């Protein structure tokens, strides 16, 4: 969308959340399809406890990646721009698409797994866009600020 | 289809 949305708001999309898994590196599509894979293998195991995968809301920005309860608008987890290295849509599941992020607590490289019916390639550009824009941001602040 | 954060290697 527009650089004033992803800048001065957010772009809002719903998804199903399969986890996230640490994965070894920041970046890399056998890492992600990695990751992919064992949290399919648990989701699996899950619903044959009986269990969904969560529904989540996600706001993208320039700030971030926050993941919402949808229902209560809850906040439990917000991925700050700058530690989400990586982002990237599944090119065998056009529904799946992930981000690596470094974790607050741990120094350890975490890749978050999701499901969108419909958006998937479109949440993935919206995080490159978003990347490309806080980038310029930093670039112009001559490598400066948060 | 993926895209690297050029920001992230500079606030590690």
């Amino acid at each position: 969308h527009t650089p004033e949305a992803l800048s001065k708001h957010f772009i809002p999309y719903n998804a199903k959340f399969l986890g996230s898994t640490e994965v070894e590196q920041p970046k890399g599509t056998e890492v992600v399809r990695d990751a992919v894979r064992k949290l399919k293998f648990a989701r699996h195991i899950k619903k044959s406890e009986g269990q969904k995968i969560p529904k989540v809301e996600l706001q993208i920005s320039i700030y971030g990646v926050k993941i919402l309860e949808p229902k209560t608008k809850e906040v439990q987890h917000n991925c700050q721009l700058h530690r989400i290295s990586f982002c990237a849509d599944d090119k065998t599941d056009k529904r799946i698409f992930t981000f690596i992020c470094k974790d607050s607590e741990s120094n350890k490289h975490l890749c978050y797994v999701f499901d969108s019916e419909k958006c998937a390639e479109e949440i993935t550009l919206t995080i490159g866009q978003a990347f490309d824009l806080a980038y310029r941001k930093f670039l112009e602040s001559g490598g400066k600020d948060v | 289809n993926g895209y690297e954060n050029p920001t992230y290697k500079f606030f590690e």
